[PDB]
């Protein structure tokens, strides 16, 4: 039978660029029949430079290659591939507001409400569930790589880093590389250990990020230092006039034992009743397949 | 950057 996946080059057009990616340009466009009973669907188009090399391709493969396992309202959405000629390109689901972290910086009064927040965070935390419920750690939660779409929508959106943890339930990085310093957890930064633990840590930064309106976690300190004040038991300070909820959910992913950290499961349990209606009908959390 | 090299 034919690759599920593959879609011929013709169906998708090329409206405009969005802006510059990982390993190419990324372009808004068109596809044709990608999504049931619609004939045409508004798309991303991430490309691969033609010069790029069998690394960088690879890389930008496999990521795509993850996302063909998922199929969850609140993580952006793989539509098709199109590894057939030149350049090569992956079609994702369109989402008109861009990442998170200049969203946010976008509301700042030199350059949202309490209710707005949790419903952020409620929708972040019901993707990383619907992650970690299949077995994925992402290692790489930020709000630079969750999307906004039109009406508001946040959803996790890059899986450069997402692993699958399937069978022993934690990931471990060997030797170096460039990893998300001020978003990991102690531990992580000790031993560069991976699991559900450090990507609810990384939430709270997440949820940190939402009530500066993005400033820069521990601004002002170098990596090192940010490197030994967090593995000493340091912490992001309270933003201010941020919701109670909010530092308190902060408190609970910040715990310097991983085990005494929340689940995403819990942590959506704890906020649930501020979520609007709609949650219920297309979240993880209140589907069947979460039980 | 948000990247920095760490070794392991
Ligand atoms: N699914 C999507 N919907 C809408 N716009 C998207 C999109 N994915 C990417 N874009 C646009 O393309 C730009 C570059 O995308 P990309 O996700 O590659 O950013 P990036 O360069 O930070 C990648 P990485 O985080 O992997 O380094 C984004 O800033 C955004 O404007």
């Amino acid at each position: 039978v034919p690759d599920e996946w593959e879609v011929a080059r013709e169906k998708i057009t090329m409206s405009r660029e969005l802006g510059q990616g990982s390993f190419g340009m990324v372009y808004e466009g068109v596809a044709k029949g990608v999504v049931k009973d619609e004939p045409e669907t508004r798309v991303a188009i991430k490309t691969v430079n033609e010069a790029a090399s069998m690394r960088e391709r690879i890389e930008f493969l496999n990521e795509a290659s993850v996302m063909k396992e998922f199929n969850c309202h609140h993580v952006v959405r793989l539509l098709g591939v199109v590894s057939q000629g030149q350049p090569t390109l992956v079609i994702m689901e369109l989402m008109t507001r861009g990442d998170l972290k200049s969203y946010l910086r976008s509301l700042r009064p030199e350059m949202p409400s309490l209710s707005k927040m949790i419903q952020m965070a409620g929708e972040i935390a019901d993707g990383m569930a619907y992650l970690n419920a299949n077995k994925f750690v992402h290692r790489d939660l930020a709000a630079r790589n969750c999307m906004v779409a039109e009406d508001f929508t946040v959803k996790i959106g890059d899986f450069g880093m997402t692993r699958d943890i399937y069978e022993t339930d934690y990931y471990r990085k060997g030797g170096k590389g460039l990893l998300p310093v001020r978003w990991m957890s102690p531990e992580s930064l000790k031993d560069g250990v991976f699991t559900t633990y450090s990507d609810v840590w990384s939430f709270g930064v997440v949820l940190w990020e939402i009530a500066t309106l993005a400033e820069q976690p521990y601004q002002g300190l170098s990596n090192e230092q940010v490197l030994r004040f967090v593995m000493e038991g340091g912490l992001l300070d309270k933003p201010d006039n941020c919701p109670d909820m909010l530092l308190e959910l902060m408190r609970m992913c910040w715990q310097y034992n991983p085990k005494m950290r929340p689940s995403f499961l819990e942590i959506i349990s704890s906020i649930k009743e501020e979520m609007e209606p709609g949650f219920r009908e297309v979240s993880f959390y209140y589907s069947e397949e979460n039980k | 950057g948000e990247y920095v090299n760490i070794e392991f």
